[PDB]
């Protein structure tokens, strides 16, 4: 017989997110060491260039 | 963050503050960075120009439905930003 | 080479910078049109 708006939609907005502490390298040969601080959960992702 | 103040019962479509001109954003360029009120703070005894950036009052005031403060929020794309609005009502 | 074209006068000396990937620098380099060839003896980097 009718419809009904389903009121409070779902749009984009902007918002933000924490900046984690950045890690100190600590390089070596063929390869590195990331000390890593983070008082909550944070993900680490690393990929190799090839 | 932004400070404004506006009157007991204030008439429909008067001047509370701009935005832009506070703000320090370019006025030839609010509808290409998409201005827009955040959905999160909605007020409904506020409303503010897409083209100019100038709040204006919506709907009369009330104190005895508001009480206090009035919050209002507004985000910028290209590049994202967000800005704080806040608005005292006297008696 | 790091540059490309440099400014000379009738006579003198001028200094060029490069990045190689050989134990050892033997190149012929180019100046104006004119070769010539570049002996050394280079070292293994530090910075891991």
């Amino acid at each position: 017989q009718g419809k009904l708006h389903i009121p409070f939609r779902l749009t984009p907005t902007v918002c933000p997110v924490p900046l984690a502490h950045t890690p100190t390298v600590m390089k070596w040969f063929k390869g590195i060491t990331l000390h890593l601080t983070a008082t909550r959960p944070t993900l680490l992702t690393t990929r190799k260039l090839g | 963050q932004l400070h404004y103040t506006v009157q007991e019962e204030q008439e429909h479509g008067t001047f509370v503050g701009n935005i832009a001109e506070d703000l320090g954003l370019d006025i030839t360029k609010l509808s290409a960075r998409r201005f827009q009120t955040a959905p999160n703070s909605r007020s409904p005894y506020l409303e503010l120009n897409l083209e100019t950036g100038v709040l204006y009052v919506n709907e009369k005031i009330d104190r005895e439905q508001i009480c206090c403060l009035l919050h209002l929020e507004v985000f910028l794309e290209n590049p994202l930003e967000l800005f704080r609005v806040e608005i005292e009502v006297l008696d | 080479l790091k540059e490309a074209t440099t400014h000379v006068t009738a006579v003198g000396s001028i200094t060029l910078h490069f990045s190689t990937s050989s134990p050892q620098a033997n190149f012929i380099v180019s100046l104006c049109g004119k070769k010539s060839t570049c002996n050394a003896e280079c070292k293994p980097p530090a910075d891991h």
